[PDB]
Parts: structure tokens; C-alpha cells; sequence
């Protein structure tokens, strides 16, 4: 939200250079649940987390993709069978 | 006498030329060995330094001093910040001139103040002129695009150097509006908070006539509005 | 525009393929339409 706050001053590329690498593990986290359904956390830094059929849970990227990741994880967890 | 004048004008206040908020920089004026000749020249020189202190202080105060906590149009806002960014770049050759002058004093150790005051006569008119623009913005609480006209109405003067000087600050202030307009017109989402550029789906998109500058006609503004509304709708 | 949707395009293309393969696995293997 700082990014929408500043797009037209001299601190725009510095904050951009910080933000472009500050999301690098987050992209890995997204690359986990889609491609293998694998959960990954160390100290707890992931928006989605791990009942009746599935043991998957639900509560940066838009939420329009967050629920898509939540359902694509369950589809992978079914296709593993 | 020569070299702390550079020290004082540079913005680190002197123990001889006393910085006050009500007398600016001011010579002690009680020496038992001052002469009436030097008095007038020091008085002429200290005006530019007072204005420079005010300018640099204001620019440092209101550019990039928060992480965003609406704000105030004359004390915050992206147009105002861009005004300061143009303003310090306009002030650059003064700093370069002082840097040159020290080399001159080093090369010739016997030099007097009138030589300096003669060289700095071109800022002597430029610095008092530009003060009233930022003074009017600060006092009158001008918000949004009406800032853009204010230096624009003050780029109608009969002094070519001051006019050309203010035009660059206006040119810097155009680009931020350009940057947000590139997003609202072509996608339908704007990138600006608290500062408006005449934006009030198909709801909460109408033209604010009051904030719209005078040198932009209404016919084009209707087309801009229709374009942004259309791309947002489909 | 600044967006996080310049990332999703090589990802959602795989998501859709997974969904299509699962729906196909329903029909041609488990015969849901007969049921």
C-alpha cells in the first residue's frame, strides 16, 4: 500500500527495488501449493495455511487468486490419488 | 570576512551574522571598528541567505517526511512535494557559484566583499520574486490542480529569467498528473490518494469543474471523462 | 499500471490445466455421467 502511496517521487525506485525482492519467498509459497500441493512455513509467513475429506484450511497477491490457490491445492490433493 | 560569508549563506548559521526568525541573518552591528560602507553591502547579501534558509528548510520539511501517517493541500500532497523537488534544482547554480568563489578567494587572498556582491547580483532579483509564489500556496491552502495554475499565473511576468525559472517547476509538477492520468484513462484505476485531478461502475466518475485548471478547456475534459468511464465499464 | 497480475499469467495457465485434467479424470475413468 506504500506502493500506491508513492509512484511519483524519488523514493519510488528505491522502495520498488526493496519490494521486488521482498516478495521472493512469497512467490515460492505460491509455487508450492499449485504444483505439488506442498505446504511450506518456517516461522509462519504464509497467508493460506493447512476435516471432512481434506485437511486443507483457508482464512501481496489479490484475494481473487488466494481462494484460487486454496481450491487448486485441494484439486492437487485429490489428483494425487 | 570573506569565507564565513560562504559559511553563513550555505545554511550553517554564523556567530557574527546572527540567524533570527524575525531578522533573518544579521551582522552584530556594534563593533568599535565597523564602517558605514560595509554595512549596506552585508545587508544586501544577507537577504539571499535568509530566503535560501527558508527555501531549503521548507523543502526538507515537506518532501518525504512521512510514511503516509486526508492531508493538507498546502502542507502535503504530491503536487506540493513536486513543487519542492523542482525548487531545489532551480537553486543549484547558486551552490555551484559559491563553490567557484572559494577557489577564487584561495587563489587571491586579498579580496573584498564588493567583488562577491557584484557577482551575486543575478540571484538578488530571482530569489525575492519566487518567494511570493510559495507564500501564497502555503498561506492560502491551495489544494490539488489549482497549484498548477498558481506558478502558471506567475509565469506571465516581464522578467524573462524569473519566468524561465518558474517554468521548470511547473514542468516538474506536470509529470505526476501525467503519470496518474496514464492509468485512469487507459485502465480505469487511478494511482493517487488525497490529491485530485478532476475525478469525483459508471458511479463516482464525474468531472470536478472547480479544481480543473483554466488552461485546460472543458471539451477535452469531457472526452477524458468518457474514455475513463468507458474502459472501466467494459 | 502497478499490479500483481503480471505474475499470475504463467500460474493460472497451469491452474486451469489442472482443473481440466481433473474434470476429464472424472468422466473417462469414474463414469459420473452414467451414475
Amino acid at each position: 500500500q506504500e506502493a500506491l502511496h508513492n509512484c511519483s517521487n524519488e523514493h519510488y525506485p528505491v522502495l520498488l527495488s526493496l519490494l521486488k525482492t521482498s516478495c521472493e519467498p512469497y512467490t515460492r509459497f505460491i509455487h508450492d501449493w499449485v504444483y505439488s500441493g506442498v505446504f511450506r512455513d518456517a516461522y509462519g509467513e504464509f497467508m493460506i495455511q493447512v476435516k471432512l475429506y481434506w485437511t486443507h484450511g483457508y482464512v501481496v497477491f489479490l484475494k481473487h487468486i488466494a481462494h484460487d490457490i486454496y481450491v487448486c491445492g485441494k484439486t492437487i490433493n485429490l489428483l494425487k490419488l | 570576512m570573506i569565507h564565513e560569508l560562504l559559511l553563513a549563506l550555505s545554511g550553517y548559521p554564523g556567530s557574527i551574522f546572527t540567524w533570527n526568525k524575525r531578522s533573518g541573518l544579521q551582522v552584530s552591528q556594534d563593533f568599535p571598528f565597523l564602517h558605514p560602507s560595509e554595512t549596506s553591502v552585508l545587508n544586501r547579501l544577507c537577504r539571499l541567505g535568509t530566503d535560501y534558509i527558508r527555501f531549503t528548510e521548507f523543502i526538507e520539511q515537506y518532501t518525504g517526511h512521512v510514511q503516509q501517517q486526508q492531508g493538507q493541500g498546502g502542507l502535503h500532497g504530491i503536487y506540493l512535494r513536486a513543487f519542492c523537488t523542482g525548487l531545489d534544482s532551480v537553486l543549484q547554480p547558486y551552490r555551484q557559484a559559491l563553490l567557484d568563489l572559494e577557489q577564487e578567494f584561495l587563489g587571491d587572498p586579498h579580496l573584498s566583499i564588493s567583488h562577491v556582491n557584484y557577482f551575486l547580483d543575478q540571484f538578488q532579483l530571482l530569489f525575492p520574486s519566487v518567494m511570493v509564489v510559495v507564500e501564497q500556496i502555503k498561506s492560502q491552502k491551495i489544494h490539488g490542480c489549482q497549484i498548477l495554475e498558481t506558478v502558471y499565473k506567475h509565469s506571465c511576468g516581464g522578467l524573462p529569467p524569473v519566468r524561465s525559472a518558474l517554468e521548470k517547476i511547473l514542468a516538474v509538477c506536470h509529470g505526476v498528473m501525467y503519470k496518474q492520468l496514464s492509468a485512469w484513462m487507459l485502465h480505469g484505476l487511478l494511482l493517487d490518494q488525497h490529491e485530485e485531478f478532476f475525478i469525483k461502475s459508471l458511479k463516482q466518475f464525474s468531472l470536478r469543474v472547480e479544481i480543473l485548471p483554466s488552461y485546460i478547456p472543458v471539451r477535452v475534459a469531457e472526452k477524458i471523462l468518457f474514455v475513463g468511464e468507458s474502459v472501466q465499464m467494459f | 499500471v502497478l499490479m500483481k497480475r503480471s505474475i499470475t499469467a504463467p500460474l493460472a495457465a497451469h491452474i486451469s490445466l489442472v482443473n481440466k485434467a481433473a474434470v476429464d479424470y472424472f468422466f473417462v475413468e469414474l463414469h459420473l455421467e452414467a451414475h
